[PDB]
Order: structure tokens, then sequence, then C-alpha cells
């Protein structure tokens, strides 16, 4: 199956959000193999989150990651117009492959 | 010269390691108080385990 | 600042079979998975290859019909998918896991940092 995340979430400038990722003991509730990934429409995924709240080199430190149990999620604080995208998390699983959530679409009003 | 340093693996076994269960990979070099070669990994379930050098798994892994 | 380039956009017919490739700029190939993505839809892995560890793994609904090759010698990472259907019509990205190495260790990380630019697959229909 796939990662449960809502489709969209829709938000005023300036206001932070949290997009929640619901998986299994045998993927985001194992370890903290879970991962965070903002795609603008048509444009390859782009690495926002590794682990459970590591953020790569050039990564705003507005975006944060959390987990607790079996659900992941992505804060993004002080929501920009540009950070209007499609936002994934995906966790690698015991069977030794990879499972990405279904996507959220984030709205700026 | 002298060492106050010991060889830590007691135990050891060539039991493949798939890279995504791993998070740590510690490669301790021969003398400097042990005589051979340890490697040390360290498991995302929290269990560490000793694997020996030239094994058919991490021998392709010491090119890099 | 390394990229993955991966071949052009193909149109093929159902049930024949497509060889999408990934070249790594530098020298040697490294931990490389493919992600399809659908119009409109999401995120989907379908398998993934550790030259290193010498593993190849896919996932359940792909397993038997998509094959993955690494050639360390000109650093290119293949993508071969048999019996093509309607449904198989989408973007193929191929991305690296990238692995961490200094003086304390060697720390692998299972995420995807870069990814090609995407290969669009079109079948007839």
């Amino acid at each position: 199956s796939a990662l449960t995340q809502p489709a969209s979430v829709s938000a005023s400038p300036g206001q932070s959000i949290t997009i929640s990722c619901t998986g299994t003991s045998s993927d985001v509730g194992a370890y903290d193999w879970v991962s965070w990934y903002q795609q603008h429409p048509g444009k390859a995924p782009k690495l926002l989150i590794f682990d459970v709240n590591n953020r790569p080199s050039g990564v705003s430190h507005r975006f944060s990651g959390s987990k607790s149990g079996n659900t992941a999620s992505l804060t993004i604080s002080g929501l920009q117009a540009e950070d209007e995208a499609d936002y994934y998390c995906a966790s690698a699983t015991l069977l030794d492959t990879y499972v990405f959530g279904t996507g959220t679409k984030v709205t700026v009003l | 010269y002298y060492t106050s340093l010991r060889c830590r693996c007691v135990q050891e076994s060539s039991v493949f390691i798939p890279r995504r269960f791993i998070d740590r990979i510690q490669i301790l070099p021969r003398g400097n108080g042990c005589p051979r070669k340890e490697i040390i990994v360290w498991k995302k379930n929290k269990s560490i385990v000793c694997v020996d050098p030239q094994a058919e798994w991490i021998q392709r892994m010491m090119e890099v | 600042q390394v990229q993955l380039v991966q071949s052009g956009a193909e149109v093929k017919k159902p049930g024949s079979s497509v060889k999408v490739s990934c070249k790594a700029s530098g020298f040697s190939s490294y931990a490389i998975s493919w992600v399809r993505q659908a119009p409109g839809q999401g995120l989907e892995w379908m398998g993934g290859i550790i030259p290193i560890f010498g593993t190849a793994n896919y996932a359940q609904k792909f397993q038997g019909r998509v094959t993955i090759t690494a050639d360390e010698s000109t650093s290119t990472a293949y993508m071969e998918l048999s019996s093509l259907r309607s449904e198989d019509t989408a973007v193929y990205y191929c991305a690296r896991e990238p692995d961490y190495y200094d003086s304390s260790g060697y720390y692998p990380i299972d995420a995807f940092d870069i990814w090609g630019q995407g290969t669009t697959v079109t079948v007839s229909s």
C-alpha cells in the first residue's frame, strides 16, 4: 500500500502548517528512515528532510520534521507563496523497499 | 609502543547486512592493540555486529 | 553538485520492452533507485540497486517485469521494463540513495538527495 497524507492543505501567508504522514510498523514506525520531498509541478522532487529532522545543506529551517509511532510530520513555518507545491513523505520498509506517501498539495490564500 | 587498547570483537559473523538496515560501518585497522582488522556494524535495530575482513560482501566495499 | 542524466523520452508499443539509462557525472556509480510518476498522480518506488553491496531489489507489483543493472566501468544504471501496457504511461526517475564517509566511519542515508531529469514513457493506444 502507500503512506497516508491529506490530498491538500490550504493556509494564509506567514502561518505555520503541519502535514501528516501515516504509515505502519513495517515502515514509518520501524526506524527513523523517513524522508520528505518538495515537488513543483512538472519538476523532479527535492529532498527537504532525511532521517526524521535532518535538513540537507541549502534547505530552509522553516521546513522541520517530526515522528511519533507510525506517524511522521512536516512543519512549514512562515508559509510563503513559493512554498505552494506538492509534498511527499517516504520511508524505507522492513521488506528492504521504499514506500511513498500519497502526496499533499499545499495552497496559499 | 605502549597500547592501552584491546581487540573489541569477541564474536564475529559473515552475515550480509543490507545497506538500509545499517546506521554506521567502522573499519578498525590492524595493530594498535588488536593484530587483526575489525569491522563493526551498527544496525538500526541497535544491535552491534562484527564482520571479518575479505568477506564476499564487504570485500568490494574496501575499494572506496 | 553531481547530477543524474537519464535517457530521452521513448514511444513504445504494448507488450514491448523499454530500457532507460541513468548516468552519473564524475567517476564511479553509487546506490540508485527508480521512481515512477503517473500523470497527476503520486510518486511510486519500483526498485533500486546497490553496486557496492551487489544487490538489486524491486516492489512486489513490479517484480518479474522490471530489471535494474549497473555498469561500474561506464557509471550507468539501467531500467528494463518488459511487457508494457497502458497504465505504464508515466515519467520515470532515477535517484541516488546517498552515502556519507569520513574518519569516524561509513554512514548510509535512506533518502533521495539528487534525482534525474525524468524520462517520459508514452504507450499506445
